[PDB]
């Protein structure tokens, strides 16, 4: 029992997000080598920032927020949104992540192109964990929509419009994990308290960031942008 | 100042 | 869905007793506030010296709330390492006055922003504080939901070094599902309660990173934390 | 290592 209007938002979220995962060219994958792999993934990062933006301009609502909102709500939930997509993709079987429709890479060809452990590991760490859950299209397609509108981002203008904004993607999860799977009542509060290790993994990967400061690597200006201190 | 998401928002 | 079970409502008046027994022996002296370069440093001195009276308080509050002595010694350390900036920041909403913005620390001395900023504190810091502080009492939690909310703060399988997870994620399931009856029962026609409020662990989340970027940046600025705060929160 | 910390837990 869903009401008409959410099972059909809901439907139109993972259309979205279908129609965005579908909707190009990077600096191939070495076989100066270190530095090839490092620019790879930067580009890579360049392209989920796009995807990223590109859902979030349909998720119902969002441009009713003024836009130093929306690039508030986007700066932060970038990277967050990000490392959910990576999650998605992890096969267990082999433990490799799978990036656009082909590529796939290790815990060690992470370690390649010159990230740290620090926050290599609990990336895995998190897609492992993320695959206990199980969640399907429409689980993702809420939580991202959930992670969005978070009020309590710097910067944030209007942040009861933003939590009003939330509220019902809210309740969408509520419900629709209170029907797939009514046996677990605990399965809301655990999908809800992998939002908090998405803000630790945001903090970690701030510090790979500045790690790579001294490391004499550095991100295109566009990326630097969103990122850097 | 974020130009990536200011381009990516007016793109269209 | 209209009374709590007696295991459940027992749960909860334990954990309130426990937290005002705490709250009573953190009742039973610091560097005074300075009414200078040495005072810059006494009102850092004082605002250090009121942190290590928290962390003494979560420290005994924590070893009374049940099944977390019966946790590994050295997960206890790294629950409460992660833990005690968050609950000490839930503890200072608590003693937000949202008219006047100050926190009141002691008993009729009230702390602003100013007042933070004039013991070295940066504005980064400071101003995710209030705004925190602000956003909770907006909450309105009465005691039954802060003492729950801070069992299942301490009990996160999500903290570094902690080697039983598994242990921890089970420990926290009770004190979860007491929160969830709770709210039900309390608040009917609010069916968002619940998820409101693990909502602010996400906040406390950040919070606790921006805290950790206060203590490096008060490094460079010759500012070191006395033994226990250094034990915490050093690296 | 955490030695005022191994105390508070210890007291008592
Ligand atoms: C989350 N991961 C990640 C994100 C950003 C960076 C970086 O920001 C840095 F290494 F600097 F931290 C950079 F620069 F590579 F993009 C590095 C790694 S990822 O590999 O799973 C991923 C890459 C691309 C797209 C989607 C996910
Ligand atoms: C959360 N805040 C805080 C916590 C820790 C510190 C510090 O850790 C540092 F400034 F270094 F960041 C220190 F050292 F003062 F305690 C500074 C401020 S507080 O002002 O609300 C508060 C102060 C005292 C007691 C309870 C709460
Ligand atoms: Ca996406
Ligand atoms: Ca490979
Ligand atoms: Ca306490
Ligand atoms: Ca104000
Ligand atoms: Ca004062
Ligand atoms: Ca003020
Ligand atoms: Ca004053």
């Amino acid at each position: 029992q869903l009401t008409a209007a959410q099972e059909l938002m809901i439907q139109q979220l993972v259309a979205a997000q279908l129609q965005c995962n579908k909707r190009p060219k990077v600096t191939p994958w070495p076989l100066d080598a270190r530095q090839q792999r490092f620019a790879h993934f930067t580009e890579l990062a360049i392209i989920s920032v796009q995807e990223i933006v590109d859902f979030a301009k349909q998720v119902p609502g969002f441009l009713q927020l003024g836009r130093e909102d929306q690039i508030a709500l986007l700066k932060a939930s970038t990277i967050e949104i990000m490392l959910l997509e990576t999650a998605r993709r992890y096969n267990h079987e082999t433990e490799c992540i799978t990036f656009l429709k082909d590529f796939t890479y290790s815990k060690d060809d992470f370690h390649r192109a010159g990230l740290q452990v620090e926050f290599i590991n609990p990336i895995f760490e998190f897609s492992r964990a993320m695959r206990r859950l199980g969640l399907d299209d429409a689980e993702y397609a809420l939580l991202i929509a959930i992670n969005i509108f978070s009020a309590d981002r710097p910067n944030v203008q209007e942040p009861g419009r933003v939590e009003a904004l939330q509220q019902p993607y809210v309740e969408a999860l509520l419900s629709y994990t209170r029907i797939k799977r009514p046996q677990d009542q605990l399965r809301f509060p655990r999908m809800l308290m992998k939002l908090v290790s998405l803000r630790t993994l945001s903090s970690v990967h701030s510090e790979q960031v500045f790690a790579l400061r001294l490391q004499d690597k550095k991100l295109p200006p566009l990326l630097s942008e969103i990122w850097d201190v | 100042d974020h130009q990536l998401l200011r381009y990516l928002l007016d793109k269209d």
